[PDB]
């Protein structure tokens, strides 16, 4: 029709609401068509391997995960979701690989390994240390590791959402991370996200 | 002062990336090959700044990044001049959907080659994969770069997967792995492709 762009995105997953959060602050005009609502024939027309999200414009398709926010953040110049100062652009570059290949496997880890007995439990407990022992080494800074709305906090808040509808929420004993994550539930991008 | 510090090893693809940009950006930065013995002080420290001491490594006094596609972002931040990536939006996504398809393919089984434990068998089906698709990856390469030349003529910029992929062909060759074409001309590209004198420097 006439948007923009029409990002098809599946359910229950981080790099889909990564992306939406992503194109809502930037807020460039989008359509949003959910996967499993296609034809199974249409599925494989847009993404040939299954791989979600998808991003289409008239000229352009992405799909790949590493780049596909980086692009939107490129396509859309403002605002700009990467830090203004080259050191603290450099490192918030850095922690999305980071973020990318340690904390988001261990979501896929609560979905595979829900079928051990006694495994969730243990991972719980592994998941809150990681952040306990991070909520001190971390603070006095509105949004993660700067000043500003950044893109490590489209995926971490993506990551928070998928996470709270695993059973893992984050309470009060979070402190300093949970006052994080309350501002980051306010903003209006990573609200449409979440219902 | 550019106090910029650099670890590498002799003989990894990755380290020759890095340091052929940087002489491209003639930027001032120290090397430090951890594998040489009198090196010793350097790696300690390398362990220290980095979870797994890896190679390479781009420490400055305010930062200490280690992957590839970090490394190569982070010191277009740190030297713009000359640019190593297009303008476009698309053009940039596309360069690094294929600096992860080169480094996926090629970078990380060059690496597993170069492991004394790899079973014969093993290394002999790594280097096979590698062989059925560096040409079609070279096609797409040369592809994106006439497109990017052409859409902007005055933009002057820098292909970094033409040069990411020199040293693949430099590591087949190392490897004694055949670079299965025919076609004239891709051997000529190949062989002034290898001769640029960036290249030899490096080397
Ligand atoms: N030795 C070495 N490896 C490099 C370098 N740059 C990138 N890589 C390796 O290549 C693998 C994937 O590279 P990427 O292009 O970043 O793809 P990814 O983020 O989805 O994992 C990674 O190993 P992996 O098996 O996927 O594990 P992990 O790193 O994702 O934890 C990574 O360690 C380098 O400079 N030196
Ligand atoms: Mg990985």
């Amino acid at each position: 029709s006439n948007a923009m762009v029409t990002l098809y995105t599946t359910k229950y997953c981080p790099y889909s609401l990564r992306a939406r959060i992503a194109l809502a602050e930037k807020k460039m005009s989008t359509d949003i068509v959910e996967a499993g609502d296609l034809e199974p024939a249409m599925i494989k027309k847009i993404t040939p391997n299954g791989v979600f999200p998808v991003l289409m414009e008239k000229d352009y398709s992405i799909n790949n995960r590493k780049a596909l926010l980086i692009y939107i953040d490129e396509r859309f110049p403002a605002p700009s979701l990467l830090p203004n100062v080259v050191n603290e652009r450099i490192k918030i570059r850095l922690s999305l690989d980071k973020i990318d290949n340690e904390w988001y496997p261990v979501l896929d880890q609560i979905r595979k390994h829900r079928s051990d007995q006694k495994m969730l439990e243990s991972m719980f407990k592994d998941l809150k240390e990681s952040l306990l022992a991070m909520e001190k080494a971390f603070t006095g800074s509105e949004f993660f590791i700067s000043s500003g709305f950044t893109l490590a906090d489209c995926y971490i808040a993506a990551l928070i959402i998928c996470l709270e509808a695993e059973g893992f929420i984050i309470d009060d004993e979070y402190g300093a991370i949970y006052e994080y994550k309350k501002r980051l539930f306010a903003r209006d991008s990573v609200k449409k996200a979440n219902i | 002062s550019n106090a910029m510090l650099l670890y590498t090893k002799k003989d990894d693809i990755y380290s020759d990336i890095v340091r052929m940009i940087l002489l491209i950006k003639g930027a001032n930065a120290k090397i430090v090959d951890v594998s040489k013995e009198e090196n010793s002080k350097h790696l300690e420290e390398l362990n220290i700044i980095t979870p797994n001491g890896n190679i390479p490594t781009l420490s400055t006094d305010d930062f200490a990044v280690y992957r590839l596609s970090v490394i190569i972002e982070a010191i277009e931040d740190l030297y713009p001049f000359p640019p190593m990536f297009p303008v476009f939006p698309k053009q940039r996504a596309n360069a690094r959907i294929l600096l992860e398809y080169v480094n996926k393919t090629f970078l990380q089984n060059i690496i597993k080659l170069q492991s004394p434990d790899l079973d014969e068998k093993q290394a002999n089906e790594i280097k096979m994969l590698m062989q059925r698709d560096i040409i079609s990856t070279y096609k797409k390469i040369v592809s994106e770069r006439e497109v990017n030349a052409e859409s902007n003529p005055d933009a002057q910029n820098i292909n970094v997967l033409t040069l990411i992929i020199t040293f693949v062909f430099y590591y087949f060759i190392k490897l004694k792995i055949s670079i299965p074409t025919k076609d004239k001309n891709i051997i000529k590209e190949i062989k002034e492709l290898l001769s640029e004198p960036n290249f030899i420097k490096t080397i």
